[PDB]
């Protein structure tokens, strides 16, 4: 049974610079009745199906840009990506068919490049609807910053709160190349009602001091 | 400078699986649609090559292996098989890269009373290498006596007939099948897809 | 198609010996094995011998046994029936008979209904 | 095209059922083909279940796989099929039939995929998430407790495309859904035009309407 890793897992690139990925195979997938090597390569971007770019680990398949290019022997391949362009993020998987089992790699994001953009923070205290429920959530929204890389503390009555608190991301904006992200606190009406300060504190590298966004309870 | 896959499939005699037939095929141009796009075959098994990019791949050599069998013994026409097909008349190697294509030939081959013009190896003291092609008529020693030549008990002729009748079940139908290798050397390749 | 011609029948004394022939023409490339058979007047056409065109190798009728030989010059396309120790009950009409059938078992060729037949060639074994 | 597969309808399923998939190729030349099914969970990789040649119907198991599905194919009708005798909660996923006119060859053909989700489906709740003040401020609708996705959510029908941001759900420690939808708009706007968020869960074929707006 043959195993594929892929170096790295995650990739950003600039617009125009090159990408490169690493599939290193745990046993050689070479056919010797012909010199060539039985590993593929794979693109997938949200809500699609797998695209074949590349098989015999070098020859590109039809509709594939020239741009993208498949090489390696025996047991390590690359496949690089030459001017990275918008319509190329997505994940990347090799795949071997040396032999069934039918193996694939891990898979690789590759992702742009960008100059630092400081999230604009804004928070939203709980719905009145909602606290009909017996529930509140207190969310803080991260609005159009690169890096993705970000803390978002929550400080309940000027206290640190943890692990009550989740987080999503947007995937990058294609044109601005940004990411989003919303860190949502939930606690019961009844803890709700037993402080009055709620306060969100952002720590980005675009940002020189920590920005915290607080209110005060039905004020 | 079509290539003569015509004379291969769709040939008047095909051989006894025992003396398999092999054409090399080179200094030509191969529409392999013309097969994979055909009605005509009931089996189509490839190995280690897709006939949909063989259009635009060239090779220095490609082989075309014709033989009968019957219905029964086509999935012994592969890679790992065991039996007597694979161990003692054809003989694919375990990384084989090409195509098994069969269709019953009851049309043909049959005939009321039974066709017995057709033969297979029924004993062998060793399995075959790969592609190996056997010929031999040695008397066959089965039990501990040496046969020196005479047939007795124990003692028998290497190859028997197979019966095709056309009401016979599918299973004992004749197949003509033609098996297809690829090879690829550090020469001219000579035998080309339409592009 | 193969055409069979006998030859060699005629009158003999018991105890003496007699070779009979049958010459293979047409579609000779086919012959598997080759038979003798002998009718008696009014009596069973009965299997005398057999021989695989291949390797000479030779099935009897426990009835000729140890008397009869049945041989072949593949290049002559000529099958021999020697009749060593002739009897008065081998008084009869000798057949050849030509199949392209292979049994992997000799002793078959003496129940298989042949593909091609000779004429028939007479043998008369004079008394004592 | 030579030859493309289509994959049948996205499944809501509940612990126990069974359930068989199919996934029917079309076009010439389908003898030729091996029809492979590929397991991708969400957020985590594509795995490699299994292929059969309809031929014969010869198929091959990952041993992640052997024993724990069947993978049948109907040659009169070129297509393959995927089943279980009892889904597990395990088994929530998108699978994917691929298709290569061989064994070890590329898989050249995929299927749109079909959506397998093994519990019951529950409406969500939709909360406004109301502006404050200055120079352009954000605003929104928070789509909580549902099941399972998706959910969508448009502004004014589809009459904001501009400053749109809708969250990918988080599943909450409660085994339901939940996610946020923002919108970024001039503070001129929010007193003049309204901005009414339209949400669709159709698992639970619930479609709701809050308008968000200040509060004093």
């Amino acid at each position: 049974d043959i195993q594929l890793t892929q170096s790295p897992d995650s990739l950003a690139v600039s617009l125009g610079e090159r990408a490169t990925i690493n599939c290193k195979s745990s046993q050689s997938v070479l056919y010797s009745s012909i010199n060539k090597n039985y590993l593929a390569w794979y693109q997938q971007k949200p809500g699609q199906p797998p695209k074949l770019l590349i098989y015999w680990a070098s020859t590109r398949e039809s509709g594939v840009p020239d741009r993208f290019s498949g090489s390696g022997s025996g047991t390590d391949f690359t496949l690089t990506i030459s001017s990275l362009q918008a319509e190329d993020v997505a994940v990347y998987y090799c795949q071997q068919y040396y032999s069934t089992p039918y193996t694939f790699g891990q898979g690789t994001k590759v992702e742009i490049k960008r100059t630092v953009a400081a999230p604009s923070v804004f928070i939203f205290p709980p719905s009145d609807e909602q606290l009909k429920s017996g529930t509140a959530s207190v969310v803080c929204l991260l609005n159009n910053f690169y890096p993705r890389e970000a803390k978002v503390q929550w400080k309940v009555d000027n206290a640190l709160q943890s692990g009550n608190s989740q987080e999503s991301v947007t995937e990058q904006d294609s044109k601005d190349s940004t990411y989003s992200l919303s860190s949502t606190l939930t606690l019961s009406k009844a803890d709700y009602e037993k402080h009055k300060v709620y306060a969100c504190e952002v720590t980005h590298q675009g940002l020189s001091s920590p920005v915290t966004k607080s209110f005060n309870r039905g004020e | 400078n079509l290539c003569p896959f015509g004379e291969v499939f769709n040939a008047t005699r095909f051989a006894s699986v025992y003396a398999w037939n092999r054409k090399r095929i080179s200094n030509c141009v191969a529409d392999y649609s013309v097969l994979y796009n055909s009605a005509s075959f009931s089996t189509f098994k490839c190995y280690g090559v897709s006939p949909t990019k063989l259009n635009d791949l060239c090779f220095t050599n490609v082989y075309a292996d014709s033989f009968v069998i019957r219905g029964d013994e086509v999935r012994q026409i592969a890679p790992g098989q065991t039996g007597k097909i694979a161990d003692y008349n054809y003989k694919l190697p375990d990384d084989f890269t090409g195509c098994v294509i069969a269709w019953n030939s009851n049309n043909l081959d049959s005939k009321v009373g039974g066709n017995y013009n057709y033969l297979y190896r029924l004993f062998r003291k060793s399995n075959l290498k790969p592609f190996e092609r056997d010929i031999s008529t040695e008397i066959y020693q089965a039990g501990s006596t040496p046969c020196n030549g005479v047939e007795g008990f124990n003692c028998y002729f290497p190859l028997q007939s197979y019966g095709f009748q056309p009401t016979n079940g599918v299973g004992y139908q004749p197949y003509r099948v033609v098996v297809l290798s690829f090879e690829l050397l550090h020469a001219p390749a000579t035998v080309c897809g339409p592009k | 198609q193969v055409q069979l011609v006998e030859s060699g029948g005629g009158l003999m004394q018991a105890g003496g010996s007699l070779r009979l022939s049958c010459a293979v023409s047409g579609r000779t490339f086919s012959t598997a094995a080759m038979g003798w058979f002998r009718q008696a007047p009014g009596k069973e056409r009965e299997f005398v011998a057999a021989i695989r065109w291949s390797g000479g190798s030779a099935y009897y009728a426990d009835s000729v046994k140890g008397r009869f030989t049945i041989s072949r010059d593949k290049a002559k396309n000529t099958v021999y029936l020697q009749m060593n120790s002739l009897k008065y009950e081998d008084t009869a009409v000798y057949y050849c008979a030509q199949t392209h059938y292979v049994s992997y078992l000799l002793s078959d060729y003496a129940t298989w209904p042949y593909d091609y037949w000779g004429q028939g060639t007479q043998v008369t074994v004079s008394s004592k | 095209t030579q030859m493309q597969l289509v994959q049948s309808g996205t499944e809501v399923k509940k612990p126990g059922e069974s359930l068989k998939i199919s996934c029917k190729g079309s076009g010439y030349g389908f003898i030729t083909y091996w029809i492979g099914w590929v397991r991708q969970m969400p957020g985590k990789g594509l795995e490699w279940m299994g292929i059969i040649y309809p031929g014969d119907s010869e198929t091959r198991y990952s041993p992640s796989f052997q024993g724990q599905v069947t993978i049948s194919a109907d040659k009169s009708i070129n297509t393959a099929y995927l089943q279980w005798s009892s889904l597990k909660a395990s088994d929530t996923a998108i699978y994917y039939c691929a298709g290569g006119s061989g064994i070890s060859t590329p898989m050249d053909v995929w299927g749109q995929g079909t959506t397998v989700t093994v519990a019951s489906t529950k409406g969500p709740s939709v909360f406004p998430l109301a502006p404050s003040s200055g120079g352009t401020a954000a605003l929104g609708c928070l789509v909580k407790d549902y099941f399972p996705e998706p959910v969508t959510v448009s502004w004014n029908s589809g009459a904001l495309t501009s400053g749109v941001h809708t969250f990918p759900a988080v599943l909450q420690s409660s085994g339901l859904y939940s996610l946020s939808s923002v919108v970024t708009v001039p503070s001129s706007s929010l007193g003049t035009q309204t901005y009414i968020c339209n949400v669709n869960h159709k698992p639970s074929n619930t479609k709701v309407d809050k308008k968000v707006e200040p509060k004093s």
